RNA sequence: UUUGCUCCACACAAUAUAGAUGGAUACGAAUAAGGCGUCCUUGUGGCGUCGCUGAACCAUAGCAGGCUAGCAACGGUGCACUUGGCGGAAAGGCCUUGGGUGCUUGCUGGCGAAUUGCAAUGUCAUUUUGCGUGGGGAUAAAUCAUUUGUAUACGACUUAGAUGUACAACGGGGUAUUGUAAGCAGUAGAGUAGCCUUGUUGUUACGAUCUGCUGAGAUUAAGCCUUUGUUGUCUGAUUUGU
RNA sequence: GUGAACAGCCUCUAGUUGAUAGAAUAAUGUAGAUAAGGGAAGUCGGCAAAAUAGAUCCGUAACUUCGGGAUAAGGAUUGGC
RNA sequence: GAAAUUGUUGAAAGGGAAGGGCAUUUGAUCAGACA
């Protein structure tokens, strides 16, 4: 949602010409981060490890409202509201390995080259 | 340095300056030297 | 650090106000001062004494004087902890002519 | 730096202003001795 | 921002591949003329020779090529090294010296090979990347923000900013623009009043304007010039690796 | 108050200071303006714009239904004390 | 609690549209079938 918008230098930080400062978003999002930092202190999670894991937002049911256009005509004039939701998580390291073991399957002319590669060589 | 030699007569003319405007270009200047200035107006309420 | 200081400055408004649209000049004048205060003290927080306001709007909107003698007092902020620990406070200083006065430092008390 | 004006005689044997004074405008470029600090050699290559 | 980078070495792990599988094997010029050998007087020369295709040339035998002995040669060749030289058209390749070392199918021997079961590509090239190791080598900047105006709709461009011919804020001097400030004084002033001690300038004042101090006063970089004075500031933010 | 004036412009009383803001000041605009020398050559055409303007005084044509035409035209003067 | 349509995550492709047909490489995924 960017087309026909300003250009600022402050966007080189993310590789982008067009970039904004939409206050009333920030304030609603950071007022919801703040709410998870609560719930995490309350859950006993290490407040240092925390990283935002999931933060989607989709459309909330609109708001009607009208506007008065030329020659005695009405036009919609709608609010566009939002569901936000975020999830923070204790960061953590590693994952080890562990998986299958690959069930190797090779013809009799294919175990031959094998068990001769040992008989023949190292 | 130019990229061809000009036989332009209009070039080769060996010019010789007579006078060079030293009068201030921050207005309608009259005086080249403060010399010339003090010499013409006389002395003022600051000064000697 | 801090420092807690008061000095008395002049400011050329005329230069900072040259060109400015009339109905905006005296408002730009106010603002320009605030600007002038952070240049010197370092403080985002800047307050103008209501007299300094009159001192400004002395001559209607378009009629700001060219020069203004100011008292910029830097002081420590108090209560509900604002971002910065400090603020400025501009007061007008009763001089006959603001011409040719350069910046003095005020020793207080 | 800017321009100024000059007065000089003229040597256009033919013109109505031959051996007469004329006043011409002249710019003036500030040109303090440049300093040599490196050297480069180039080469012809079927590409340039 | 948790030991990050780079070049040399191996180790694992990935991921790819317009498509290895003995060798891209170097004059130039002519074509109703040339290649090569050879002789000479060194020429547009004498003599000879070749072509008629690279079907050539070189290489090619040994567990996808193992393990071994010996003779004859004194040759070849693979590798790491060292000497001297050449190459800028994209040089990144060529050549030459000298030791060391493996191989030699130049020739003669000893041993091995099955059972991959009658074929199943029967796996042997080189791509880029990533993770630890240790053997050298190296210790920057760019961006936001602030700022200049040689630039600008926004981005962009052009300057500046860790302590100095630094930068800003005032102040001073130059440079300009206007046309003589406020104040004070006067025997300037058409003139008007008021108290007499009714004038041998009678006095107190008042009067657009005038004159003096006064080319004075005001303004002057906001895209003028300059500065030994005055005062202040001089590490916030983020990003980047072959 | 100026002035012919309930005009315009400024003020007393009373009433407002309501009309999204902030930063800039590119092109192109809308609305307000000036421009050397020339002066309708512009354009369908003076479209637009500009010039005139109050008051006092001098001066005033053709034509006329004698009522006009007529502020015709053309001119001078205008503060302050 | 379908669709149009939207948010996040996962995979894949994209040198002036995208979608489609025959065929096959590649990756992912799945049935059946042996005895
Ligand atoms: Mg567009
Ligand atoms: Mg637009
Ligand atoms: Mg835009
Ligand atoms: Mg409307
Ligand atoms: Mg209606
Ligand atoms: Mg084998
Ligand atoms: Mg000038
Ligand atoms: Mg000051
Ligand atoms: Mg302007
Ligand atoms: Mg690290
Ligand atoms: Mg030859
Ligand atoms: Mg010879
Ligand atoms: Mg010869
Ligand atoms: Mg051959
Ligand atoms: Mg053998
Ligand atoms: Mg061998
Ligand atoms: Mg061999
Ligand atoms: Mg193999
Ligand atoms: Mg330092
Ligand atoms: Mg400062
Ligand atoms: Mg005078
Ligand atoms: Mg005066
Ligand atoms: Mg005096
Ligand atoms: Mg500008
Ligand atoms: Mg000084
Ligand atoms: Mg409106
Ligand atoms: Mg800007
Ligand atoms: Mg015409
Ligand atoms: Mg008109
Ligand atoms: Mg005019
Ligand atoms: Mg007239
Ligand atoms: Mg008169
Ligand atoms: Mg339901
Ligand atoms: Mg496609
Ligand atoms: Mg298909």
């Amino acid at each position: 949602f960017n087309s026909s918008i300003g250009r600022t230098a402050q966007g080189k930080e993310f590789g982008v010409t067009k970039a904004r400062w939409p206050a009333k978003s920030v304030k609603f999002v950071q007022g919801l981060l703040q709410n998870a930092a609560a719930n995490a202190e309350a859950k006993g999670l290490d407040a240092t490890k925390l990283y935002v894991s999931h933060i989607q937002v989709n459309q909330a049911p609109k708001q009607r409202r009208r506007t008065y256009r030329a020659h005695g005509r009405i036009n919609k004039y709608e609010s566009s509201p939002s569901h936000i939701e975020l999830v923070v998580t204790e960061k953590e390291e590693a994952v080890a390995k562990a998986a299958e073991k690959k069930v190797v399957r090779l013809t009799s002319r294919q175990r031959g080259r094998i068990a001769a590669q040992k008989r023949i060589a190292a | 340095k130019s990229l061809y030699t000009n036989t332009s007569r209009k070039a080769l003319e060996e010019v010789s300056l007579k006078w060079i405007d030293t009068a201030s270009k921050f207005g309608k200047g009259r005086f080249q030297t403060p010399a010339e200035k003090h010499a013409f107006m006389g002395t003022l309420k600051k000064d000697l | 650090l801090k420092d807690v200081v008061t000095r008395e400055y002049t400011i050329n408004l005329h230069k900072r106000l040259h060109g400015v649209s009339f109905k905006k000049r005296a408002p730009r004048a106010v603002k320009e001062i605030k600007k002038f205060a952070k240049l010197h003290m370092g403080t985002d927080d800047v307050r103008l004494a209501p007299e300094l306001n009159q001192a400004i709007w002395k001559r209607g909107v378009k009629g700001v004087e060219y020069r203004l003698r100011l008292r910029i007092s830097r002081k420590r902020n108090e209560e509900e902890d604002a971002k910065n620990p400090l603020f400025s406070y501009v007061e007008p200083v009763l001089v006959a002519s603001a011409k040719g006065l350069q910046t003095v430092v005020v020793e207080e008390d | 730096a800017g321009m100024t004006t000059i007065v000089r005689d003229l040597d256009r044997p033919g013109s109505k202003f031959h051996k007469r004074e004329v006043v011409e405008a002249v710019t003036v470029v500030d040109t303090p001795p440049v300093v040599v600090v490196g050297v480069v050699g180039y080469v012809e290559t079927p590409r340039g």
